[PDB]
């Protein structure tokens, strides 16, 4: 399982969606269009083809400076 | 405790002279820390914590437990910008300014992308979760709200994600001035987030005001950041070097301008942007006081030159 970040036409996305390709929502975004997801490491393929995904962002490392 | 001493940054940036005009303490101003967390109890930092949230794993936790430095980093920093004024430890650049520490990066120093974007958001909504509550579209500076006004990130990676620099824009268009870490690379141009236009990449300079080796070049600004003496757990003070120490110097510096100007104002400067030479912008009063080190002008060593507080807040007020 990996964590991703899915930029969404609110439009065309629900979140109850990511169920259906074995994934979970993490956290919805209130400020952004934006959802953070769980899904099978497999399925990022998948995920870019749901409806009302625009873009799909692994999940980036920054650290202390 | 130890009696309490002003580390050789404070007095590099100018602060010292800037506290009889104010130390911070307006109450509508708050620097938000995204770092490792903070030892909230240490007695040189206590009372200015105003606020303490956890956004690690993509939960937001407001909990003592959750929002507590396991690092070190982020007492650290905090207590560069905010150590108070007292007997004891260090004094912060603003001494008295209200702080938000709000935990990105886990234990080992290290952050998800997801959860930074999260926590600059808390930043935005602040305590009472809503980002603009009477609906004005005034966020940073209402006294009505809750936001902060600074947005301080000693920290940096190497990607640049749609989705975080939206985040970025939600902050700058809240009126927040977003200051991060150059990088502690020797790389040619600054780490993310500190290369948005959005945010004051800051550079790091050492005692004798030469540029660090290792601080990433092209900043905005520069500030001390080799040898800096600050707070560190648990209640206790630890000197560290790298671009994320000074960070939190000009942060402090934004604070002192805000709080200043708010107070003979009753409103706060534009954050503006890396062009400006004007005094009408929190970024160009930065700009045209820093101390012009190296080559003349803006340089990919110092940026425009080394903060100022003392002369930025004249300039605020003048
Ligand atoms: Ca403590
Ligand atoms: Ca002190
Ligand atoms: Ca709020
Ligand atoms: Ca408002
Ligand atoms: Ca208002
Ligand atoms: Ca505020
Ligand atoms: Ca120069
Ligand atoms: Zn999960």
């Amino acid at each position: 399982t990996i964590r991703v970040i899915v930029s969404v036409d609110k439009a065309k996305f629900n979140p109850h969606e990511v169920l259906g390709i074995g994934g979970h929502i993490v956290y919805q975004f209130k400020l952004i269009p934006a959802v953070v997801v769980d899904v099978p490491a497999n399925a990022v393929g998948k995920l870019k083809k749901m409806p009302g995904v625009e873009k799909v962002e692994f999940d980036h490392q920054a650290v202390l400076l | 405790q130890p009696a309490q001493t002003i580390p050789w940054g404070i007095e590099r940036v100018k602060a010292p002279s800037v506290w009889s005009i104010t130390d911070g303490s307006v109450s509508v101003i708050q620097v938000a820390v995204l770092d490792t967390g903070v030892d909230y109890d240490h007695p040189d930092l206590a009372a200015n914590i105003a606020w303490c949230v956890s956004t690690l794993r993509g939960k937001v936790s407001t909990k003592l437990r959750d929002c507590a430095d396991q690092n070190g980093h982020g007492t650290h920093v905090i207590g560069t910008i905010a150590a108070l004024n007292n007997d004891i430890g260090v004094v912060g650049v603003a001494p008295g300014v209200q702080i938000y520490s709000v935990r990105v990066l886990d234990a080992r120093g290290s952050g998800s992308y997801s959860d930074i974007a999260i926590g600059i958001a808390q930043a935005i909504l602040g305590p009472d979760g809503v980002a603009d509550k009477d609906g004005d579209g005034i966020i940073a500076g209402d006294p009505d709200d809750d936001a902060a006004e600074v947005i301080s990130m000693s920290l940096g990676g190497p990607a640049d994600d749609s989705y975080l620099y939206d985040m970025i824009i939600q902050a700058y268009n809240a009126g927040i001035v977003i200051v991060a870490a150059s990088g502690n690379e020797g790389a040619p141009s600054p780490s993310y987030p500190a290369a948005y236009p959005e945010v004051i990449a800051v550079g790091a300079i050492d005692s004798n005001d030469n540029i660090a080796s290792f601080s990433n070049r092209q900043p905005e600004v520069s500030a001390p950041g080799v040898d800096i003496l600050s707070t560190y757990p648990d209640d206790s003070y630890e000197t560290l070097m790298g671009t994320a120490m000074a960070t939190p110097h000009v942060s402090g510096v934004v604070a002192l301008i805000q709080a200043a100007y708010y107070q003979k104002y009753g409103k706060i400067l534009p954050v503006g942007t890396f062009d400006d030479i004007s005094k009408n912008t929190v970024r160009g009063i930065l700009h045209i006081t820093a101390d012009d080190l190296g080559p003349t002008g803006w340089d990919a060593d110092y940026g425009y030159g080394v903060v100022r507080a003392a002369l930025a807040v004249q300039a605020a007020l003048g």
